[PDB]
């Protein structure tokens, strides 16, 4: 099963280097061909560029220019972006791709050149969040959201984690190292007039359980190498 | 090489729906279809104008000819709504393009009343002399709400701030709203209320020191 996970900083100031790597797993770089996509917030999706994992040759989209370079390294069975000169127009989710690729022969003298079809990009990582800007990273504070009195006589109620303060995003919210996922709703991030973002997340969970099962809301900052567990205590 | 893709498309529940991707000898390219649901990373759904990825479902058809590829969704259900790209790749230049996206949107759902529930801020927060009071809003449909916040029944301005509606996985939307207070501030009323309005109705909570 093809696995793919991009990985970088996730805040670059203006005027650098974006760099990005893939960590490919459950099959070799050197057997597909591999591409980068973005998209900005709200827009659609953009084509950046592919590379033949054993062959080295690149195409690039044309409009990034000689911005763009896309490198495969074997040993660690990753390939990667680099994207220079950033602006907040490069602000977007980055995603790697397989790409479906079948090689056509056409025999010459002489002899034989090859011809190659494109067709779709699949076993998609889940894309990295990469913000463009001038302002400084912030790990959150994590604090508890306990049921009131009121909700806890309800036959279920709702506990959860405020993640405050944090910049730039995404923050990721799990709960009881993952072993709890039905219930769960973690809200999309506000951007306040601090210019940093707040989350809640929240899981809706039997009364009867508040106070004899125990609840941690893990929160992952990737920017701000953050990850704290945070005991939720009723 | 240009890539047209209408910005949306409605249809109701068992209805066909039917994505266009239109260019200039389209036909003579090889489409591929993708089906998004942001957050998440899209799917690619069909390959070669019409060769359907594996699971999904026969009532996905491509087609392409002339200067327009189609997505034919038929029987359409909830679980359809998405945006769709078409794409292809020009070998001529070597250059991947793709639509802007096709939006879907499967009609007929019932109006649906949010779901509110309001969290005080917390004892570690305060001790640092602040307090935020959480409002999560969520279930709601269509998407579009209207937030108010009260402080001993005179309105709240401000320190508020409510973030856009945001599509749910099952279609419905969610979005929350925070009051941002200081730790003396929270202390000098009795009762803070969120007051959230949906289609002429509203639904309200309470919170006290």
């Amino acid at each position: 099963q093809l696995q793919l996970q991009e990985s970088g900083p996730g805040l670059v100031k203006p005027s650098e280097t974006l760099s990005l790597t893939c960590a490919v797993s459950g099959g070799s770089i050197s057997n597909n061909h591999w591409s980068w996509i973005r998209q900005p917030p709200g827009k659609g999706l953009e084509w950046i560029g592919l590379i033949s994992g054993s062959g080295g040759s690149t195409d690039y989209n044309p409009s990034l220019k000689s911005r763009v370079t896309i490198s495969t390294d074997t040993s660690k069975n990753q390939f990667s972006l680099k994207l220079s000169s950033v602006t907040a127009a490069d602000t977007a989710v980055y995603y790697c791709a397989r790409i479906d690729v079948v090689i056509t022969s056409h025999e010459d003298d002489f002899g034989d050149y090859y011809t190659g079809e494109y067709y779709g990009l699949d076993s998609w990582g889940q894309g990295v969040v990469v913000t463009v800007s001038s302002a400084s990273t912030k790990g959150p504070s994590v604090f508890p959201l306990a049921p009131s009195s009121r909700s806890t006589s309800e036959s279920t109620a709702a506990l959860g984690c405020l993640v405050k303060d944090y910049f730039p995003e995404p923050v990721t919210v799990s709960w009881n190292s993952g072993s709890l996922t039905s219930g769960v709703h973690t809200f999309p991030a506000v951007l306040q007039s601090s210019g940093l973002y707040s989350l809640s997340s929240v899981v809706t969970v039997p009364s009867s359980s508040l106070g004899t099962q125990t609840y941690v809301c893990n929160v992952n900052h990737k920017p701000s190498n953050t990850k704290v567990d945070k005991r939720v205590e009723i | 090489y240009d890539l047209t893709q209408a910005r949306s498309v409605s249809v109701s529940p068992g209805q066909t729906a039917r994505v266009t991707c239109g260019g200039d000898n389209i036909g003579s390219k090889s489409v591929q279809w993708y089906q998004q649901k942001p957050p998440q990373a899209p799917v690619l759904v069909m390959s070669a104008d019409d060769e359907r990825s594996s699971g999904i479902p026969e009532r996905f058809s491509g087609s392409n000819s002339g200067n327009t590829a189609t997505l034919t969704i038929s029987g359409v259900e909830a679980g359809d709504e998405a945006d769709y790209y078409c794409q292809v790749w020009d070998s001529s230049s070597h250059h991947m393009l793709f639509g802007g996206g096709t939006r879907l949107t499967v009609l007929g759902q019932p109006k649906a009343a949010p779901s509110v529930t309001l969290f005080p801020p917390s004892s570690e927060e305060l001790q640092a002399n602040k307090a935020t009071l959480v409002c999560l809003i969520s279930d709601f449909y269509p998407g579009a709400v209207e937030v108010a916040w009260k402080a001993d029944g005179s309105a709240v301005n401000a320190g508020v701030e409510t973030t856009k509606p945001s599509k749910q996985s099952n279609n419905k939307y969610a979005a929350s709203s925070y009051l941002s207070l200081t730790s003396d501030q929270w202390k000098s009323h009795k009762s803070y209320s969120c007051q959230v309005t949906h289609e002429g109705s509203t639904v309200e909570k309470t919170v006290a020191p």
